[PDB]
């Protein structure tokens, strides 16, 4: 199991989360597009489709 | 003659197998020439358009 935020839309504050285990690396291949209906993001910039 | 299915198969001569299992090479297909499905995982949650 792994966990996601999910994709950034909002104005506020984010609340506090307790993580531990993380990749060594980028695995996110599979991700087609973010929240395509959108014209906005908000943390971490990011990429949409390719 | 037929198809290769002897469907009297009841106490035959030729004892055990003795009848043509050939593969059917020719497997038709209409629609879509598809492997992956570009799949929406996580729907976008309601939004207001113009």
């Amino acid at each position: 199991p792994f966990c996601i935020p999910i994709p950034q839309v909002y104005p506020c504050i984010t609340a506090r989360r307790v993580h531990y285990a993380f990749t060594s690396e980028n695995n996110n291949d599979s991700l087609f597009s973010t929240n395509a209906a959108s014209i906005d993001t908000a943390f971490g910039e990011n990429a949409a489709v390719s | 003659i037929l198809s290769p299915d002897v469907s009297s198969k009841s106490l035959s001569a030729y004892l055990d197998s003795a009848v043509a299992n050939g593969p059917e090479l020719i497997i038709e297909d209409t629609g879509l020439c598809t492997s992956f499905m570009l799949l929406d995982n996580i729907p976008s949650a309601h939004l207001t358009k113009e």
